[PDB]
């Protein structure tokens, strides 16, 4: 019961960080599109990613 | 003359406040289709909507940009992005462009005056200052421009942040 509620917390804390440094990086990817005044995302960028 | 009347005339509509304290800190302004406060000041924006709004903020850029309520479209500050070199003008007089680089003689600004935007021939706003570095007779201005899409920070050594 130690071993799989060990290995269970090692898997989630894995994918919670994973998948929070990869929003972390689109966030960082697409925030210099928004301040620029006018403008627009190209529709590539703005399909790979979901740009608003 | 006319020129500064016309710049005091849009600036009373365009620049709103940043209060704290029972002082005035920072100056945010509202280009385009957004709205740009430089984030390294902290205080309550004077306007009842304007701070009611979310913003969405970058400390690399040194910066916020907001999105504008529907009912201050009309108060537009038509933004541009063409830097000829030469003289522009500015609320604490003309600055020159050179060389990559800003330049206003020798103290023209104060320290806290962060936020101005500049405006060219036309009055449409090139970038805004955020800090400024001494050097002889002369300062250079650490500001932020919007060539294309991005926004581009330009810094000299020795910069002091305003």
């Amino acid at each position: 019961v130690s071993a799989v509620v060990g290995m269970s917390l090692l898997a989630l804390i894995s994918i919670f960080a994973s998948c929070y440094m990869l929003v972390a990086a689109r966030s960082k990817c697409l925030t210099p599109y928004a301040l620029t005044p006018g403008a627009a995302v190209p529709w590539t960028l703005g399909i790979l990613c979901c740009a608003p | 003359g006319k020129r500064e009347r016309m710049c005091m005339k849009i600036e009373n509509d365009c620049i709103f406040e940043v209060k704290h304290e029972g002082k005035v800190t920072g100056y945010a302004c509202l280009v385009g289709d957004k709205v740009m406060k430089p984030a390294h000041v902290k205080g309550v924006i004077d306007n009842a909507d304007l701070a009611k709004l979310a913003f969405k903020k970058s400390s690399k850029y040194d910066l916020e940009c907001a999105q504008i309520p529907v009912h201050m479209r009309s108060d537009a500050s038509k933004y541009t992005h063409e830097k000829p070199e030469g003289h522009y003008n500015w609320h604490h007089g003309a600055v020159q462009y050179s060389g990559g680089r800003f330049t206003i003689p020798t103290g023209a600004g104060k320290p806290g005056d962060s936020g101005r935007p500049i405006f060219d021939n036309k009055g449409r706003v090139v970038a805004i200052v955020l800090g400024g570095a001494n050097e002889g007779s002369r300062t250079a201005l650490s500001v932020v421009t919007w060539n294309k899409d991005m926004v581009t920070r330009v810094t000299p050594e020795g910069s002091e942040e305003w």
